[PDB]
């Protein structure tokens, strides 16, 4: 499993959110900006790794970072098919 | 004759480069499905969790792991700490320096070495 | 759940990376065992040695070639292959007797050199390597028990007081001290090295080499200068002194830092805390990085001075040694020289702490305070001499095709030539000055043309280059504009993602990549020019000015001997070579493969793959694919495959051709 | 009262102001606060007031201001006329060529230049100390 | 041997080879003797490399362990 | 406190301190004192016997290889050493003499034996001081039991140490510009 970290320099966009293809972030109550919400990330263990998130985030440097571990992968990171790793 | 040392070759070289390769990669893909197989650089095996633990037991290394070892007079420093912020605490503030250590350090991150749950 | 047929690749991608590993917890266990594998590897190069010296002990001609050495050639070692003809006989073999290989390394020269005279002295010598194999590995076990034994005896240690903790920086200070590892390895290691070489040279390889003379007197030690001759060799006399010289200047240096007192020597830190350094030394990958910065010239040197001025007897009158040892060592030291720069990326990124964002103190600070300068400059000159000599090359070509040579631009290398009068004005008036004159010096000082001030200028090239992609990979390997967090990632990641403009090839794993084809092709080039030089210096010194003399009368024009190897018309004993040469070709074209078709065609295919075992009707019942699922190849994986490839082929490559072209 | 954001980061400053001050001190036991790490040895400050302190200089500590730059001087003088009657003037090259001997005295005295410059180093750095 | 290259057909470089054996048989298996010592414990080095220190052992190895009298001395001569 | 406190800087007109050092080596080198207390002890040691030896063999000659034990006692050393190799560097290719070798190098080798199982001991194993500078316990049960005895004898042994020092110099000196018996004079 990879390692998605929301930073507080979120501000609300969802587009990080609609953009991930596995509903690994969802958006959360917050207090930190305009938009009072931030961004979440409770289910990277299917978290593919396509950084679609990181294309969609606007700030100035990525409010979401996600953290490549190859000697991690699971089934689910991996976006396994043909085979089941359960 | 300048040969006679072939006597030596028409069984080493076979041997070592047929035989001694063959039960080497037999040996290697049998040693692939072992529990205990590159425990070094695989996560989550039994014998990184033993060793692990192995070297929490000794003495010198009890408290090695944590970022924050070093503080000679723990309680020193806290105090310090809080003396230091009470002059500079913001008007009618609430936050305390213990509880703001606290959840300083609690964060949320279930995500973190979750491959310590199967060996 | 369990892992895919990419853990194989994973784990052997850091299979010696100790810092990776996962039972390892403190500095003590990290530096134990990369001693015990320092230990290990010095056993593998003690076996080599003594594996080099049976060979030619049992397996070879040592004692005929010692006889009558300058027409005559070495054997490497028997051949002994089942596919060869049971019939007929080989053309590396003398009709019914045994197959045999020429050596092409050396060793011959060197053990006639060292005072070899009979195979029963190799014999002993290997018996004596293999001794000290078996001595080093169980200095292993030695070391690995006593530092056992430390971390047993603090089973009866404590200080009585909370400062007990301390020791846990002290229990590998073995390894980890400086001072003593430093005044240690420059006294005992280096200069009584070289005077126990001295002692070995005045006791053996002089009264081993002339008609017999005094109780070695001091009149051994001799100021002569080089290339005695007869051998065409530095005066084994000239040697002993050289090696007596730098014995007692290394042994006097090597009393300067604190090693074993508290009351003599200065300590290494303070002499850099008052300097223009005060670096991390804690860290092993910067050692590592320094000393591998350390060994490149020192192999690049001796690629230049085994052959400038050649020690060993008869070295000069083999046509394929000269070339061979020279290029061999050239890669070695490129090796060196590229992994010296791969492990200052490796320190930045792991074991360096810098300051906040503006205190400019450290070293490596400055250094990264103006990095964009840095980095513009290398790729102004880089691209400066790339332009310019490319241009001129391409000028003198075109205006050659246009059957004008008069109108080439042909620069005179006035600078070198400078300093190749002034050094040989030194060097005559040496000369001039002994009573013993009419000395020669071989190829110290050799033709300087216009060929030369361009091909130095390709070389210079190169180098600058490799070093501006090396520079640039460590310089931003702690974060650039395009990816400011790069130090939070592994020294090697795939990429950042196709957003933000796209992000591939961005780890500095990624510029050691970019880097090593620069390294190569310098390399390429280096060893291009010494051999296109060694083969016909009159023809290099007028028609190398154009590319196409390089194209022609160099590659196409010397290749005739390799390809015309094994036909149909019968075989040489270069049918290996020109075999080598097919493959190296096959190796060097596969890694296109790696390196241009990238991951997810190929995860494709292997799931197109995949489906056809699970649909095949026995397969399917047996191996569901659960346990070792088939994948790709990751991206990082991929790029090192293909790399690796590429250098085998463009290493392996120039051997064939040296052979073929030289002998 | 609220925590903003202005107070968390009213509180990192303090956090750190204190914390740096307090890990300088004996009661933080880093590896990198050992000796021949960053801290100078114990009795041998090395560097104090941006000014290389007297212990710089080892065992020349001791010496007085005049008495290394009349060392410096000398030695200077000696070295540089060792160097000038080796090489240029009154050359040993020829006279050991034929079996003779180095004139030993020039031999010891051309290594007191590099002396003579860490010497006069020395010297100024005692002198900005007032030894 | 069938001679392949310009300058060894046209400078006549040969290639001696001895007519008797080199080494006897008995002066190879003294070498394997002390070839079989090195694999032996070569094979020993890497199974202790692959487990690796042992910290646990202070708990069950007998003996109290031991500090040589000098690695005192460089423990705290500094660092 | 003068030099860290070590016997022999007292003047002999008492109620003085002599105090010699007009370099002020011993406040330059405060860490080496015990050293320069060791060095100046041996080196008066050996002056000491150095010119009991100097004179005698002007009366009795040791009966040996007469390519040594004969000439002056300046032809002395040169002669018992012979045409070494280097130096102090035995020939294996001739050992039995036949040539050159030398004769005292058995007085060499056996001083280095001393030495190191001496001085080199006493410093570098397991821790000289001030006070047992020149101390190696060889005699001391001779020593008077009296705080005031010892330091007079020690003052004594280096007052006479050091004499023998600047008296075996003069003597080897004018018996090389003169030659000479035991005046040493032209
Ligand atoms: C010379 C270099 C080289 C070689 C050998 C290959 C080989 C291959 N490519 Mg490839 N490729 C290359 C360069 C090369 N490529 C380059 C530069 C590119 C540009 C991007 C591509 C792009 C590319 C694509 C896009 C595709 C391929 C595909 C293929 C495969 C189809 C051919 C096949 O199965 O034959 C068998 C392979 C051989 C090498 C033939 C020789 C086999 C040897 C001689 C016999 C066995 C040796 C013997 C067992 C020795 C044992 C080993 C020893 C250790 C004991 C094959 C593995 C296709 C594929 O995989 O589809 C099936 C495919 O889709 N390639
Ligand atoms: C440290 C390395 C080393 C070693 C072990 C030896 C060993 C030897 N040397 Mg030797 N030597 C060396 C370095 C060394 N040498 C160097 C660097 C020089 C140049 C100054 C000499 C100059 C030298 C001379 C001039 C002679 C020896 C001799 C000898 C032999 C007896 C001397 C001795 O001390 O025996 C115990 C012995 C084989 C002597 C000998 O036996 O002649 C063959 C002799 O005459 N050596
Ligand atoms: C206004 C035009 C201009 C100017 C003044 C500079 C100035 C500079 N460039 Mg540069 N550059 C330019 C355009 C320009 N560049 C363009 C268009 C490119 C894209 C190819 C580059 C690519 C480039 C690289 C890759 C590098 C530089 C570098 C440098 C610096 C060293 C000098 C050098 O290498 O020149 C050599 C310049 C080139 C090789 C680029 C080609 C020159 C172009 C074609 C000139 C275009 C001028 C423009 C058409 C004028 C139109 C005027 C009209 C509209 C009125 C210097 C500050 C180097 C550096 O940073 O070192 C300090 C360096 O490594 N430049
Ligand atoms: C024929 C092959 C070839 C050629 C001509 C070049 C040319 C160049 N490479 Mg390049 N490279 C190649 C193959 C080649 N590469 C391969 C196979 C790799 C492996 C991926 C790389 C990896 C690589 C890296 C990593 C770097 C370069 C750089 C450079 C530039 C060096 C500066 C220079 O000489 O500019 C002169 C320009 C020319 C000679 C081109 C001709 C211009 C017209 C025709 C005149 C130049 C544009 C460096 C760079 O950007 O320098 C600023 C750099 O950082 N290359
Ligand atoms: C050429 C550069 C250089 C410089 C600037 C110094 C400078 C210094 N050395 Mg040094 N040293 C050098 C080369 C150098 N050394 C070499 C080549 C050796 C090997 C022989 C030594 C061996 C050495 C020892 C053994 C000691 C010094 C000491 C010292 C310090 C006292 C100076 C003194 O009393 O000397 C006159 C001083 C900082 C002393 C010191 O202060 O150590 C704490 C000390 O004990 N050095
Ligand atoms: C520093 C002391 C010293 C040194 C270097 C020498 C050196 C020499 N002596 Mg000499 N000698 C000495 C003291 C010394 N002597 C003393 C004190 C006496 C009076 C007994 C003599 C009486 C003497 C005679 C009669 C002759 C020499 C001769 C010689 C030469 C040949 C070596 C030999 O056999 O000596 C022989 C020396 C002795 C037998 C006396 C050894 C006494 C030693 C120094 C005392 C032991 C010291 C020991 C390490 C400390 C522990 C013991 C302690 C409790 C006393 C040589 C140059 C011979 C020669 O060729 O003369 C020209 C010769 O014929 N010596
Ligand atoms: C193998 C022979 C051997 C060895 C290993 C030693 C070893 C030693 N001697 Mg020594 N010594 C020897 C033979 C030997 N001695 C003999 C034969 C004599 C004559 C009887 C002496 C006379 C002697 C004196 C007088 C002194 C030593 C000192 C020393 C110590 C310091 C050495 C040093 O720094 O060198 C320095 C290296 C040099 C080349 C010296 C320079 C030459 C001078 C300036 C003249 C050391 C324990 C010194 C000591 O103990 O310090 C307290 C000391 O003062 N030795
Ligand atoms: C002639 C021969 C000369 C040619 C050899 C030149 C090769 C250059 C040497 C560079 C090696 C160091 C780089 C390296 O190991 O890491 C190159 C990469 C490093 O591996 C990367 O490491 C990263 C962490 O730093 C991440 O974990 C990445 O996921 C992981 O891929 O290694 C691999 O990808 C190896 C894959 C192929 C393994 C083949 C096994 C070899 C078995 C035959 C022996
Ligand atoms: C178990 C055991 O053993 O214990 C041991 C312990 C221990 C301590 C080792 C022992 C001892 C003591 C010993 C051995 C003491 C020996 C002392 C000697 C030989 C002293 C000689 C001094 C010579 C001088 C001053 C020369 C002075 C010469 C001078 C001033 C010459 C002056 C001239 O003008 C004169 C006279 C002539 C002129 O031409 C020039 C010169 C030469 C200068 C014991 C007793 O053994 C017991
Ligand atoms: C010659 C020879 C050899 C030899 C030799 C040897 C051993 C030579 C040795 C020479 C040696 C040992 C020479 C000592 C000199 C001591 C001096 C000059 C002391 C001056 C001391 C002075 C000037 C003191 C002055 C003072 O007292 C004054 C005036 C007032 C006092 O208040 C204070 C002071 C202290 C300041 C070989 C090489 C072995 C063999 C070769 O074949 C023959
Ligand atoms: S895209 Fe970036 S800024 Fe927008 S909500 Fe997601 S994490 Fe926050
Ligand atoms: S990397 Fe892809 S799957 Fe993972 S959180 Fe980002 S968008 Fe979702």
């Amino acid at each position: 499993s990879h390692a998605v970290k929301i930073y507080d320099t979120c501000i609300g966009c969802t587009l990080c959110v609609r953009a991930c293809p596995t509903d690994v972030l969802e958006m959360v109550p917050a207090s930190i900006n305009a938009a009072k919400q931030v961004a979440s990330s409770p289910r990277v263990e299917d978290c593919v790794g396509c950084k679609r998130c990181e294309t969609a985030c606007p700030t100035d440097f990525l409010s979401i970072r996600v953290y490549l571990q190859d000697n991690e992968e699971t089934q689910y990171s991996l976006g396994l098919d043909l085979v089941d790793w359960s | 004759k300048y040969g006679d040392q072939r006597k030596f070759a028409a069984v080493l070289v076979p041997l070592t480069t047929l035989v001694f390769p063959a039960v080497a990669m037999g040996m290697f893909v049998l040693y692939s499905f072992q529990e205990d197989a590159f425990w070094r650089i695989v996560p989550g095996t039994k014998r990184a969790r033993e060793l692990d633990e192995a070297w929490r037991e000794h003495p010198l290394f009890a408290n090695s792991k944590d970022p924050l070892d070093g503080l000679i007079n723990p309680d020193d420093y806290e105090k310090g700490l809080e003396e230091a912020w009470e002059r500079a605490k913001p008007a009618g503030s609430t936050v305390t320096v213990k509880d703001k250590l606290k959840q300083l350090s609690k964060q949320n991150n279930p995500h973190w070495e979750s491959w310590r749950a199967m060996s | 759940g369990r892992c895919a047929s990419s853990r194989y690749l994973q784990v052997l991608g850091s299979i010696h990376d100790i810092e990776c590993g996962f039972g390892i917890d403190n500095t003590l266990s990290l530096n134990l065992q990369i001693f015990t594998a320092h230990w290990g590897h010095l056993t593998i190069i003690l076996i080599w040695v003594s594996s080099n010296l049976y060979h030619i002990a049992s397996n070879a001609n040592y004692s005929l070639w010692v006889k009558n050495p300058i027409p005559s050639m070495p054997i490497a070692h028997n051949i002994w292959d089942p596919h060869f003809t049971n019939s007929t006989s080989t053309p590396y073999s003398h009709t019914i007797i045994t197959t045999i290989l020429i050596a092409y390394s050396g060793i011959y020269n060197q053990l006639y050199t060292s005072g070899f005279n009979t195979i029963n002295q190799i014999y002993k010598t290997t018996f004596t390597f293999s001794c000290l194999a078996v001595i080093s590995i169980l200095l292993a076990k030695i070391h690995i028990n006593t530092h056992s034994e430390l971390l047993h005896k603090l089973a009866s240690h404590t200080s009585q007081i909370p400062s007990f903790f301390q020791l846990l920086y002290f229990l590998d200070v073995a390894i980890s001290s400086v001072n003593i590892r430093f005044n240690f390895h420059t006294g005992i290691l280096v200069g009584l090295f070289s005077i126990g070489y001295t002692g070995h040279l005045l006791d053996i390889t002089i009264p081993a080499s002339r008609a017999p003379l005094i109780h070695t007197s001091p009149s051994y030690l001799t100021f002569f200068g080089g290339l005695k001759s007869n051998t065409s060799s530095l005066y084994l006399t000239d040697i002993a002194h050289h090696h007596l010289a730098i014995g007692i200047i290394s042994i006097l240096t090597g009393h300067l830092y604190s090693s074993f007192r508290a009351a003599l020597g200065t300590y290494i830190r303070d002499i850099l805390y008052t300097s223009h350094l005060t670096h991390s030394i804690k860290s092993l990958h910067l050692a590592l990085s320094l000393i591998l910065a350390s060994c490149t010239p020192l192999t690049s040197t001796t690629a230049q001075h085994i052959y400038s001025l050649t020690p060993y007897f008869y070295l000069s009158y083999d046509h394929i040694y000269s070339t061979a040892l020279y290029v061999h060592h050239s890669y070695i030291t490129s090796f060196l020289a590229i992994a010296s720069h791969a492990h200052t990326a490796i320190t930045l990124v792991r074991d360096w702490v810098a300051p906040l964002e503006q205190e400019s103190s450290s070293k490596q600070i400055r250094i990264h305070t103006h990095k964009a300068a840095i980095i513009s400059h290398l790729s102004w000159v880089s691209l400066w001499l790339g332009f310019h000599t490319l241009a001129v090359y391409s000028h003198n070509d075109t205006c050659i095709a246009f059957n004008s040579p008069s109108k080439q631009i042909l620069i005179e290398a006035s600078n070198g030539q400078l300093i190749q009068q002034a050094s040989g004005k030194a060097l005559y008036g040496t000369i001039n000055s002994i009573n013993n004159y009419n000395k020669s010096f071989d190829s110290f000082i050799h033709p300087i043309s216009p060929g030369d001030l361009y091909v130095h200028h390709a070389i210079a090239l190169g180098l600058h280059i490799t070093v501006l992609i090396l520079l640039k990979g460590g310089l931003e390997a702690r974060g650039s504009k395009l990816m400011p967090d790069k130090m939070e990632h592994s020294f090697g990641f795939s990429c950042d993602g196709p957003g933000r403009g796209g992000t591939c090839d961005i780890s500095a794993w990624d510029s050691f990549y970019l880097a090593t084809f620069w390294m190569l092709n310098s390399n390429a080039w280096i060893s291009f020019y010494f051999h296109y030089k060694h083969l016909t210096p009159r023809q290099f010194s007028e028609s190398s000015t154009y590319l196409e003399s390089w194209f022609r009368d160099y590659l196409w024009f010397n290749s005739t001997p390799l390809i015309h190897g094994y036909s149909t018309l019968g075989a040489n004993d270069l049918s290996v070579q020109s075999w080598s040469f097919l493959l190296t070709h096959l190796a060097w074209a596969s890694g296109f493969m790696f390196l241009i078709s990238w991951r997810g065609y190929w995860q494709e295919l292997i799931d197109i793959i995949l489906y056809i075992h699970l649909k095949t009707p026995i397969l399917i019942n047996l191996w569901n694919g659960d346990i070792y699922t088939p994948l790709a190849l990751s991206i990082v994986q991929a790029r090192f495959i293909g790399l690796v490839h590429f250098s085998t082929g463009l290493i392996l490559t120039y051997p064939p051709f040296i052979i073929g072209a030289t002998s | 009262y609220t925590e903003t954001v202005a107070d968390e980061r009213l509180f990192e400053q303090v956090y750190l102001q204190y914390t740096s001050e307090y890990l300088k001190g004996p009661l933080y036991w880093h590896p990198d606060k050992l000796q021949g790490w960053l801290p100078d040895y114990p009795g041998t400050p090395m560097i104090k007031e941006g000014k290389y302190t007297s212990h710089v200089i080892g065992n020349l500590k001791a010496f007085s201001s005049n008495e290394l730059a009349f060392l410096s001087m000398l030695f200077f003088g000696v070295g540089l006329y060792g160097n000038l009657q080796f090489n240029f003037y009154d050359p040993q090259w020829a006279k050991v060529d034929a079996g003779g001997f180095f004139n030993v005295s020039y031999i010891v005295e051309s290594f007191l230049l590099p002396i003579s410059f860490f010497m006069h180093i020395a010297c100024y750095i005692q002198r900005q100390n007032g030894k | 041997r069938v001679p392949g290259g310009k300058r060894t057909q046209e400078l006549g470089l040969v290639i001696p080879m001895a007519d008797e054996d080199g080494l006897t048989d008995g002066q190879v298996a003294g070498l394997f003797v002390i070839a079989l010592v090195v694999f032996i414990s070569a094979m020993d080095l890497a199974k202790t490399m692959y487990n690796g220190i042992n910290p646990a052992k202070f708990k069950t190895s007998k003996g109290k362990g031991y500090i040589s009298p000098l690695v005192k001395r460089y423990i705290e001569n500094g660092f | 406190e003068f030099a860290g406190g070590l016997i022999g800087g007292q003047s002999a007109f008492a109620s003085q301190e002599y105090n010699f050092d007009p370099l002020g080596l011993a406040e330059k080198f405060p860490e080496q004192l015990p050293f320069f207390r060791e060095a100046e002890l041996k080196h008066g040691r050996i002056a000491m016997l150095a010119w009991v030896g100097l004179v005698v063999p002007e009366f009795v000659r040791i009966p040996g290889p007469e390519k040594c034990w004969q000439a002056s006692a300046v032809d002395a050393h040169s002669a018992c050493v012979x045409x070494x190799x280097x130096x102090x560097x035995x020939x294996x290719x001739x050992x039995x003499x036949x040539x050159x070798x030398g004769a005292l190098t058995q007085v060499f080798i056996f001083c280095g034996t001393l030495e190191i199982c001496g001085t080199w001991a006493k410093m570098n194993p397991m821790g000289l001081t001030m006070e047992n500078a020149g101390d190696y316990r060889l005699g001391v049960n001779f020593l008077p039991d009296e705080p005031e005895k010892v330091k007079e004898m020690k003052l004594k042994e280096l007052k006479n140490g050091r004499l023998a020092m600047l008296a075996f110099g003069g003597a080897i000196t004018q018996a090389t510009l003169t030659g000479s018996g035991f005046p040493w004079l032209y």
